[PDB]
């Protein structure tokens, strides 16, 4: 039970971390395309 | 038909069970005041699903033990 609780809290922690990383990557790609499209 | 007091017989039998490793099931019928009917009653109801037997089986000097004392521990850990 203790290991399952720790695994669940971890799993949501890395799920939030992965979502944040994906959002950061999307924002970086948007910034890159915005700065590259200008000419 | 021994003329031994209950306290002496009980403590000696407990020491024998704990150290010589005699089967405690047979030893139940040797304490004075307990007959074969009492032994059969103990055997029939020793692991009942009711809360009474579960509480009295996993009993510790600092409160009930076993799963009852494990539930509070896992709740605190959670």
């Amino acid at each position: 039970q203790i290991i399952e609780a720790q695994g669940d809290v971890q799993k949501d922690l890395q799920d939030a971390q992965a979502k944040a990383q994906a959002d950061l990557a999307k924002q970086n790609a948007a910034a890159q395309q915005r700065q590259a499209v200008a000419v | 038909t021994s003329v031994r007091s209950l306290a002496q017989a009980v403590d000696a039998y407990g020491k024998a069970a704990t150290m010589l490793g005699m089967p405690k099931e047979f030893l139940w019928g040797l304490i004075p005041g307990i007959t074969k009917t009492d032994v059969e009653a103990m055997r029939q109801h020793f692991n009942d699903d009711d809360e009474m037997t579960q509480m009295l089986l996993w009993w510790t000097p600092n409160g009930p033990g076993g799963e009852f004392a494990a539930e509070i521990e896992v709740d605190s850990q959670t």
